[PDB]
């Protein structure tokens, strides 16, 4: 239903959309069907919160164009 | 080209640089733009301190990109 | 003659369960009865049967299997039970004599030799204590080599509790931090205090911690990366020192003289335990008994359901840091070195006298007592200096 | 439902099923004789079974040690574990707490044990 | 920049 | 204090800066969390430090107590996590706000300040040897920050 | 004879300010726009010798805590 | 006592139980007390179980003989009937040694060589099964279950039986261990290789589509099979095993008959093809694929049928667009059982086509679709002659919003839905303002609030402007009078994305206006800049020269003319330049758009900068009020940086050459990497210490 955007380190903003009752491991997935970064090596950053694998969108308040931070963990299990 | 720098005041402001001119020249186009003398300036980019004494190139800034400018500060 | 008849027409096994409800002096007694009587408790494995089932139900005993060695045989010629259960006797008479006279070993520990432990627990294998250093510190309860070093504290480490999955300490950076018992990898981390926190609990599923910002926040623990606040207590006016809960009510004991009882169904305040001169430092409730110690120097004993004074002990020259109990006994630990065992059983007795009740003043250190925690056999210690002391009992 | 239990005189007595199931062993076996159940210990363990479909269960043993031990086979035989325990508890009851001399003249027993001197020396 | 009972529970 | 804060907020979620991200943590609108990710081309590559700001009563005439809860490893920052922005101790100023307090130690987190430092043993080795400190810092980033 | 009249005329004008926002460094407000302090319930402007301007209210407590300006380190002084 | 009597005559009752004879229950009783009294003398008792056991053993020894080496068909009606009869046998007896069967189970501490009663009866019928009849009842049943070829109806319960004695065979230990490995085994063999040759052989005269409807049919029949008369645990096995080898083997021509499917509108056939690949792991690969390869070719080719008219149409375009995505939707929500992973493929391929188009090579620029979809948008919100029902715009507005959620650059769009609303607002061409604030929310709900920023900013000026301009005019009753209707929509500078680029002259009349304007506005601003913007103006104007009192809708510029045409028509450009002060790129603009029709004419037309423009009367038009206003280098290497670090952590093992070409098979699907990027990258991860150059590259902990 809306739109967030999941700003990398270099800034390609990634522009993804979302539901306002998904959960963070959908978001999680979107970007390797967009990026390529699978959703081992993600982590997800928002407000100064890792965002947990369980909590749905909702919880953080997540709204249209909510820039979310993503940092590449390499090791990543 | 130009290039984005963002005040202390909340405001935006736009500055028209080549990438050819030394910092210490954008610092002064920021302060006669502005009003802050370049003493109490720190021109940050990518989280990191913009020296007076080089130019622009040296640091890779495109055309449409931001800077932060801050106070000064030591340990 | 039933002992007689019932193995006569082939019901051995009637007549050993008929023996064996017996006791020990009452076994010996039909032991000498007669020879028959005698063949069907030898047969049987009477004696054995009877350790067994003491070591079923007293954990006494089953303590005393597992560090005597006895209990190896449990669960063997029949005669090595039956002397061996005066022996048993002889060993727990000697283990309560030493340890109402004062008699100990005081093993140190092993490692550079080099302190300020401010929360420590033990098993039979390890020691995890929290240090000053922002570390916390695993040893080996038999060698007593430090065995591990889990870094990751902002501040010092205040408060530690630990079970067989995880390990969850309070600093005093105001942050509670989930770690691996096993492997020891930092699995989670809580910001939502203000303040550093000073204690915290947890016991299925559920925990409790309160900090410095004299506020208590209640968790649901899903997982060990899942931990959701599930309510804020509010209500008293200072720091909250200690908290401890159960399944009835939760124990809040804070720097303002009193303590607070609220329900943990729905955290509804209960009750309100007062008449402390000071503030409170520590305190233990279980089995609806709740024994303080606060800053007066006397240790308070209450009732939860109508919480009256029961008892009131003096004898503390300083404020009494930290203090445990079991069913048999309180030992308690001031700031000046000494130890005080007091008796529980004579304590809950409206009608003993209190000069009869403080047993005995260990005094072998002098440094605060920051922590002390006892069962059947030792007691360990941690105070300012002497990183850690081992009370043995035997 | 009534079973017909046939004791071993030759008396029938009729019990719910609800109660008689309690024993596994006319549980298993569904007249219902018991050539090792008289008529007298079966009307006794019926009226156990259907009050415990302790005190009562003490005077309903105040009886002597003849009846006592043939409950106990009767208990056995008919695999009733309540009755067993209730009866077994009992006469552990009747034994605790006594001397050896006095255990002998409890149950009427004869000393038959220097073998009652080796017992003593080793006890 | 320079530098600016030890119970702390 | 509230409005001053509230629009802070604001502005943090309408132009969020590079890698700053600082949000409430419950109720408290007093006590935020924020975020510091390690800048590209310093030891302390792809790492996450997490910090703590705590807003005083007079917020906009008072600098907010700042400090680290992750550990780190730098001439500025003990283990205590303290931070020794001259800006925070008494050089603040109100028109500085929480996107530029974070963004300043961003910044000091690749130039660090060895003259008058809060680390003695660290700033030893960082004057004597700057290839030994460049380990160091990376093993602790892949130690806490990873 | 020569009637070149204009009877009905709608035109559109763009209005600013004199200089700039001169958005208050204190309440991030809008110097016209009435003060933060101000509008929880008399707030005039000042400036300074740098061109900088903030609200009395705001500038007054400023100075109450340290005799400088908040955007520059200089001094201050009103006109 | 003695026990040679009782125990015969216990064992004669016995002969006499094992044989469905029902003698009276006394007899039962009677041998209930004969056990009981045999356990009577650990020793007690055990010949009594030697006995027992010894019995077993010879009347199954007995009975095995009587049935050995019989077809392989009536061997299972037999084994199923002594198989019940023994079971009944072995229960009733256990009823009757229950008694010396609790007593040794309670007294030979478990854990010597005794079980029970009944798991001894078990385990000595275990001797009848493994050695005489293991392999010709498991081949028998097999045999039916193939038999099942034709349809046949098989007793359906000769089997049940078999396979129930099989299970409750289980490990009679402290269970399907004998009965998995050896009824399993030779049942999934058997079901195996029988459906790989229907399958070989039905494929050879019958198309695809068939023998997915063959094979869905046989899935189900085997999985309702097993769950009858099989054992349930052996229900998720055979499954996997069945759904595997028959479809694996014909993935490949799966993949070749996708695309001829989705050529045709085959929906029914697309459905079936999904739940038979889904079934099976990780094979919707190079379905996904394909699906979106044709999802975008139909895309271009559906926007080639229109690209002539297209740039000058955007009506057409979003429809066709519009059309192309609700059609494939609904492809992949009815029939794709709206898979998480197809939605996905058909938002690259309409991402891909929209921003592809063949429209945008007509305009060289691919910003010529949001243009379009801003166009389009604007039509449809403009006050046109007929006003559409709210339902309709509503509905088309929800779908303008997927077509502008699939845009790449939201920005152009922005800008450009931006200038189509200002010029909507001046000239009052709303059509209805819910309309308007309803776009404006579903826009702010889609790309939050920053973008809808400006927009709300820009109709919240508009509506101050209407009331500043009722408070001028009510100022306006004193002593101030006008000689001409005025008005003024005052926007704010800050929003509107108009600017400067006219420095007109501001005649006479307009000169007084602008003047009383002003002093007016002297009272609500002090730093007031009103940057005037003539470009904007409107203009009407009366004319008694002409035969008529005529009227003529015209801008500033128009008005400007016609009000210099008050002295000497006589008038050359250069006398008219003396008095507007236009630029030329403007003022030439300008002359000729005055001049594009009968209102001004000279002595395709040739404009000179000497030439006079005197007064036109002989102006008849036929109208009035004519309106004469006409108008990436750096993200792939964090990618292969990525990648390389997965694989080499997953294998931590491995090899240059064969690093790079897994890196390879990993990134192909998003771009085609460079050989040297990986070498550099893997140098780059070298200085991060993430991996090693062996004494080669290890994974590094
Ligand atoms: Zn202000
Ligand atoms: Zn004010
Ligand atoms: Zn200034």
């Amino acid at each position: 239903s809306m739109l967030i955007k999941v700003k990398t380190l270099t800034g390609k903003e990634i522009e993804i959309d979302i539901e306002p009752t998904d959960k963070v491991e959908r978001i999680k997935e979107r970007v390797e069907e967009k990026e390529g970064i699978p959703p081992q090596q993600q982590r997800l950053i928002y407000s100064g919160k890792q965002m947990n694998d369980e909590k749905t969108a909702a919880d953080y308040k997540i709204l249209g164009g909510s820039v979310l931070h993503l940092v590449l963990a390499l090791r990543g299990g | 080209m130009q290039i984005f720098v963002k005040t202390l005041t909340g405001k935006t402001i736009t500055l028209e640089v080549e990438p050819s001119d030394t910092i210490e020249n954008v610092k002064a186009k920021i302060q006669d733009k502005e009003g802050i003398p370049p003493d109490q300036q720190r021109l940050i980019f990518a989280g990191k301190q913009l020296e007076d004494g080089r130019t622009l190139s040296d640091y890779n800034i495109q055309k449409e990109s931001t800077l932060h400018l801050v106070l000064r500060l030591r340990g | 003659d039933f002992i007689t008849a019932l193995p006569a027409r082939g019901l051995d096994h009637i007549a050993e369960n008929i023996l064996s409800y017996l006791d020990a002096k009452s076994l010996c007694a039909a032991e000498l009865v007669c020879k028959e009587w005698y063949r069907v408790t030898s047969d049987g494995m009477l004696w054995k049967k009877l350790i067994e089932r003491m070591v079923r139900t007293d954990s006494l005993w089953r303590g005393l299997a597992e560090r005597r060695g006895w209990g190896q045989y449990l669960f063997p010629p029949n005669s090595f039970y039956r002397a061996l259960y005066p022996k048993i006797i002889q060993d727990i008479e000697t283990i309560e004599s030493n340890w109402r006279c004062g008699r100990h070993s005081l093993q140190r520990i092993h490692c550079r030799s080099e302190k300020g432990v401010y929360c420590l627990q033990y098993d039979d294998q390890k020691i995890v204590s929290g240090l000053r250093d922002n570390t916390i510190k695993i040893w080996d309860k038999n060698t007593l080599e430090c065995k591990r070093i889990l870094t990751g504290h902002t501040g010092s480490v205040l408060c530690l509790q630990y079970d067989e999955r995880v390990i969850i300490t309070g600093s005093s950076d105001s942050t509670v931090r989930v770690w691996d018992v096993n492997t020891g990898e930092m699995l989670n981390t809580l910001i939502h205090h203000c303040e550093a926190v000073l204690h915290l609990r947890f016991n299925n599923g559920m925990m409790v911690t309160c900090s410095k910002d004299r506020s208590i926040a209640v968790w649901d623990m899903a997982s060990p990366t899942d931990i959701t606040l599930r309510r804020v207590l509010v209500g008293h006016r200072a720091a909250v020192n200690v908290v401890d809960f159960d399944d009835k009510y939760i124990v809040s004991a804070s720097g303002d003289r009193t303590i607070k009882v609220w329900n943990t169904s729905t955290c509804e305040f209960v009750r309100t335990l007062n008449g402390h001169k000071r503030g409170i430092a520590c305190l233990q409730y279980r089995d609806r008994l709740v024994v303080s110690g606060s800053s007066d120097n006397t240790i308070r004993l209450w009732d939860i359901e109508c919480g009256a004074c029961l008892r009131v002990l003096e004898g503390h020259e300083e404020l009494v840091r930290c203090i445990r109990f079991d069913n048999k006994r309180i030992v308690s630990g001031a700031y000046d070195g000494k130890i005080k065992v007091w008796d529980l059983v004579a304590a809950l007795d409206p009608r003993a006298p209190a000069g009869t009740l403080c047993l005995r003043t260990l005094v072998e250190h002098s440094g605060r007592v920051f922590r002390l925690q006892f069962d059947e056999f030792q007691i360990v210690s941690s105070s300012h200096d002497d990183t850690i002391l081992i009370w043995d009992f035997l | 439902p009534s079973i017909k239990l046939q004791s071993s005189d030759g008396e029938i007595f009729e019990v719910d099923v609800e109660i008689a199931k309690q024993s596994v062993t006319i549980k298993t076996m569904l007249p219902v004789p018991l050539p090792n159940v008289n008529a007298a210990i079966l009307k006794k363990v019926i009226q156990w079974c259907t009050h415990h479909k302790p005190v009562w269960d003490q005077e309903f043993l105040k009886v002597d040690q003849g009846t006592l031990f043939e409950l106990i086979l009767a208990a056995n035989y008919l695999d009733i574990k309540g009755l067993l325990d209730v009866t077994c508890k009992t006469v552990a009851n009747m034994i605790k707490g006594k001397t050896p001399e006095e255990i002998r003249k409890t149950f009427n027993i004869k000393n038959d044990f220097e073998e009652e001197a080796q017992v003593r020396k080793e006890n | 920049c320079k530098k600016e009972r030890h119970d702390s529970g | 204090a509230l409005k001053r804060i509230h629009k802070e907020l604001n502005d943090l979620a309408r132009d969020p800066p590079a890698q700053i991200s600082a949000g409430p943590v419950g109720d408290d609108m007093f006590h935020w969390q924020a975020t510091i990710m390690g800048p590209n081309d310093s030891p302390y590559q792809g790492g996450v430090f997490f910090l703590t700001i705590h807003f005083p009563t007079d917020y906009p005439f008072k600098p907010p107590k700042v400090a680290f809860t992750t550990r780190i490893y730098h001439p500025n920052i003990n283990s205590n996590g303290s931070i020794c922005l001259d800006i925070l101790r008494s050089q603040w100023s109100p028109a500085l706000t929480i996107s530029k307090v974070l963004l300043s130690i961003a910044s000091l987190l690749d130039d660090p300040n060895p003259d008058d430092p809060l680390v003695p043993e660290i700033a030893r080795i960082y004057k004597t040897d700057r290839e030994k400190y460049n380990r160091i810092a990376r093993e602790w980033t892949q130690k806490y920050a990873m | 004879k020569k009637r070149f009249e204009v009877k009905k005329w709608n035109a559109v004008a763009l209005w600013a300010w004199d200089i700039v926002v001169d958005n208050c460094a204190i309440c991030r407000n809008h110097i016209m726009d009435l003060c933060i302090e101000c509008q929880a319930n008399e707030c005039t402007v000042a400036w300074g010798v740098c061109n900088h301007a903030f609200h009395f209210h705001c500038i007054s407590r400023w100075l109450k805590t340290r005799q400088v300006c908040p955007l520059d380190r200089r001094e201050w002084e009103f006109q | 006592i003695g026990l040679d009597q009782i125990w015969d005559d216990l064992r004669a009752g016995i002969q006499q139980v094992y044989t469905r004879q029902s003698m009276a229950k006394s007899r039962y009783m009677e041998l209930y007390t004969h056990v009981y009294n045999y356990c009577t003398s650990q020793f007690v008792g055990l010949e009594l179980y030697k006995r027992l056991k010894e019995f077993l053993k010879n009347y199954l020894t007995n009975l095995l003989k009587d049935g050995e080496d019989l077809m392989d068909e009536s061997v299972l009606k037999f084994y199923t009937q002594q198989w019940e009869d023994y079971r009944f046998s072995s229960k009733v007896l256990n009823g009757i040694c229950a008694y010396l069967n609790r007593h040794w189970v309670r007294r030979e501490c478990d854990e010597k060589g005794i079980y029970e009663i009944y798991s001894l009866a078990l385990v000595t019928w275990r001797d009848c099964l493994f050695r005489p009849l293991n392999k010709q009842v498991t081949n028998a049943v097999l045999k039916l279950i193939e038999k099942e070829r034709n349809g046949e109806t098989i007793n359906t319960r000769l089997i049940s039986g078999v396979v129930q004695s099989y299970v409750e065979l289980g490990l009679n230990e402290d269970t399907l261990t004998v009965y998995k490995e050896s009824f399993e085994s030779q049942f999934l063999a058997d079901t195996e290789r029988f459906y790989t040759r229907e399958s070989t052989e039905f494929l050879q005269q019958n198309p695809v589509t068939e023998y997915m409807k063959k094979a869905e049919a046989r899935l189900l029949e085997e999985q309702r099979r097993v769950q009858v008369y099989l054992h349930e645990s052996t229900q998720d096995e055979l499954a996997r095993k069945c759904e595997q080898v028959l479809i694996e083997k014909h993935l490949e021509i799966f993949h070749t008959e996708f695309q001829n499917l989705l050529d045709a509108d085959k929906n029914e056939d697309l459905g079936r093809m999904y739940n038979l690949v889904s079934r099976i792991q990780d094979g919707l690969g190079e379905l996904k694929k394909l699906l979106e390869t044709h999802i975008h070719n139909q895309g271009l080719a559906a926007i080639e049928k229109c690209g002539e008219a297209a740039l000058n149409d955007p009506k057409m375009y979003v429809q066709t667009v519009l059309d192309v995505h609700k059609k494939y939707n609904a492809l992949v929500m009815s029939a794709f059982n709206n898979d998480a992973g197809f939605v996905a493929a058909l938002d690259k391929a309409c991402g891909r086509f929209i921003n592809n188009n063949a429209v945008t090579k007509m305009a060289q620029s691919s910003s010529k679709s949001p243009e379009l979809l801003a166009r389009y948008c604007d039509s449809l919100l403009k006050k046109s002659s007929k006003n559409p029902e709210e339902a309709e715009l509503e509905d088309t507005l929800n779908q303008v919003m997927v077509v502008f959620k699939y845009i790449e650059d939201k920005d152009v769009f922005q800008k450009f839905y931006a200038k189509m609303l200002a010029k909507r607002l001046v000239h009052q061409n709303s059509a209805s303002d819910d309309a308007e604030a309803s776009m404006i929310s579903k826009l702010k709900q889609a790309c939050g609030f920053e973008y809808t920023s400006k927009l709300q900013r820009m109709f919240q000026d508009i509506g101050v402007s209407k009331d500043l301009n009722e408070q001028f005019k009510k100022h306006l009753t004193n002593s101030e009078p006008l000689d001409l209707d005025f008005s003024i929509q005052v926007l704010s500078s800050g929003s509107w994305p108009f600017q400067q680029s006219c420095t007109f002259a501001l005649p006479s009349e307009l000169e007084r206006s602008y003047q009383r304007f002003t002093a007016f506005y002297a009272s609500r601003h002090s730093g007031r800049k009103l940057t005037w913007l003539y470009q904007l103006s409107k203009g009407e104007l009366v004319t008694n020269c002409f035969k008529n009192r005529y009227t003529l809708q015209a801008s500033t510029f128009q008005m400007a003319i016609l009000l210099q045409y008050n002295t000497e028509d006589a008038y050359t450009v250069q006398q008219l330049t003396d008095s507007t002060q236009i630029k030329m790129d403007i003022l030439a603009q300008v002359l000729q758009i005055l001049l594009k029709s009968k209102l001004l004419v000279l002595e395709e037309v040739e404009l000179k900068p000497d030439t006079l423009i005197k007064l036109y009367l002989g102006y008849k038009n036929k109208k009035l009020r004519v309106n004469i206003n006409v108008p990436i280098e750096e993200d792939r290497k964090l990618l292969i940086q990525a990648a390389i670090v997965r694989i080499m952590k997953m294998r931590k093992v491995l090899k240059h050459q064969q690093l790079l070409g897994e890196v390879l098979t990993q990134l192909s699907s998003r771009f085609k990497p460079r050989v040297p990027v990986i070498k550099k990258c893997i140098d780059i991860l070298i200085e991060k210490e993430y991996l090693e150059r062996v004494d080669t590259y290890s994974y590094l902990a």
